[PDB]
């Protein structure tokens, strides 16, 4: 029944100090614990016991607690700090723990990044399995929006395409996958296949051919 | 030195029960407590409960009281979590985390942020499908001077996840495992690609280790350059 | 002031 309330999302500029709060009725007599969880990774303890900082955590992270309100401060944040931040404390008795709702930090003014495209033709083993798959890999681009299109010879592909929703990787850029499932007859008949990647007006097209 | 290793991913039907283990090493198992944290793939962290390594006393979340049962085996240094009456809202990654403090005075050793690798359980009535592995021949069109990109293609598996290693873990630099697509057939497909020096093409052995625990399937696929 | 939560039943209070 006990709850810790966090702001849903906060926005900040590079170099500015961001403040993430956490309100709880038992925080006056209970310690607070903070966790940083980036997209696709496990949470990391960055602040324990209101103010103490574990070994290996950058010094720009700090926390304070007063009354029924704990606060997480990030002095001079960068793009690496863009992640979700959760609160963590106990109830009155101290036997059950409760996480906060989670605060999404967003750093403003991140430069554009052109995507890298890699296209593999179907393997010889898969062709023996009476199947054919073309994998079009897109990596290292920002923002997290990309337009993928496939082409048979010079006409657009009518069916057999699946594309992932762009997800954040380690260096706070995005990556996506695009697969073209075909039959051995279709792959052996057409002269070429291509996946067209469009990002911020710019366009990259990689082409493969049978055999 | 301190480590928490969880059991592999599992599949369950709505109404069944799942049991995840959490083996501890590098410290006195009976001096610490072990939390259990679940998190949906697109939602927030949720605290389930914790148990003392020595006392065995448990305190569960009021949301999960009656369904969850956390146990521990002192001789095996392993804590367990069992959740019954599984519903679609239980599809999440389940972690085990060691408590910050130990003993009667609440001291700390040389660590305090110890998390298991996580166990993704998936409650569903669909069929469990095994993965098919195909090699991605090394290509050099994606440049960086003297570097080739080779990988493996894991096709048509259900459910998630599929973990891909390389050379039994000896190759980590340049390994990029993309998230899987959700095809219209209901199955998943991902690709794991590693970038290696071009001088090693034809001299160094490259094998990808595909592991799909939900179907008890393991594949070691040798990745050799094309022979044209 | 504030206490620490060691385990179930184990709580060093204020």
């Amino acid at each position: 029944s006990y709850e810790l309330t966090q702001p849903p999302s906060v926005s900040v500029s590079p170099g500015q100090t961001a403040r993430i709060t956490c309100s709880g009725d038992e925080l006056p007599k209970k310690y607070a614990y903070w966790y940083q969880e980036k997209s696709g990774q496990a949470p990391v303890l960055i602040i324990y016991e209101d103010s103490k900082r574990p070994s290996g955590i950058p010094e720009r992270f700090s926390g304070s607690s007063s009354g029924t309100m704990a606060t997480l401060t990030i002095s001079g944040a960068q793009v690496e700090d863009e992640a979700d931040y959760y609160c963590f404390s106990t109830d009155s008795s101290g036997d059950l723990w409760v996480f906060g709702g989670g605060t999404k930090l967003t750093v403003l003014g991140q430069p554009k990044a052109a995507p890298s495209v890699t296209l593999f033709p179907p393997s010889s083993e898969e062709l023996q399995a009476n199947k054919a798959t073309l994998v079009c890999l897109i990596s290292d681009f920002y923002p997290g929006a990309v337009t993928v299109a496939w082409k048979a010879d010079s006409s657009p592909v009518k069916a057999g395409v699946e594309t992932t929703t762009p997800s954040k990787q380690s260096n706070n850029k995005y990556a996506a996958s695009s697969y073209l499932s075909l039959t051995p007859e279709q792959w052996k008949s057409h002269r070429s296949y291509s996946c067209q990647v469009t990002h911020e007006g710019s366009t990259v097209e990689k082409t493969v051919a049978p055999t | 030195q301190v480590q928490l290793v969880q059991s592999g991913a599992e599949v369950k039907k709505p109404g069944a029960s799942v049991k995840v283990s959490c083996k501890a090493s590098g410290y006195t198992f009976t001096n610490y407590a072990i939390h259990w944290v679940r998190q949906a793939p697109g939602h927030r962290l949720e605290w389930m409960g914790w148990i003392n390594g020595g006392d065995g006393n448990t305190k569960y979340s009021q949301k999960l009281q009656g369904r969850v049962t956390i146990t521990r085996d002192t001789s095996a240094s392993t804590a367990y979590m069992e959740l019954s009456s599984l519903r679609s809202e239980d599809s999440a990654v389940y972690y085990c985390m060691r408590a910050y403090y130990y003993g009667s005075r609440g001291l700390v050793d040389d660590a305090l942020d110890v998390w298991g690798q996580g166990t993704l359980v998936t409650v569903s009535s669909a069929s469990t499908k095994g993965p098919s592995v195909f090699p991605l021949a090394p290509s050099s069109k994606s440049t960086s001077g003297g570097t080739a990109a080779l990988g493996c293609l894991v096709k048509d598996y259900f459910p998630e996840p599929v973990t891909v290693s390389w050379n039994s873990g000896a190759l980590t630099s340049g390994v990029h495992t993309f998230p899987a697509v959700l095809q219209s057939s209901g199955l998943y497909s991902l690709s794991s690609v590693v970038t290696v020096p071009s001088s090693s093409l034809g001299t160094q052995t490259y094998i990808c280790n595909v592991n799909h625990k939900p179907s008890n399937t393991k594949v070691d696929k040798k990745v050799e350059p094309k022979s044209c | 002031k504030k206490g620490i939560a060691i385990g179930p039943g184990r709580t060093l209070y204020a």
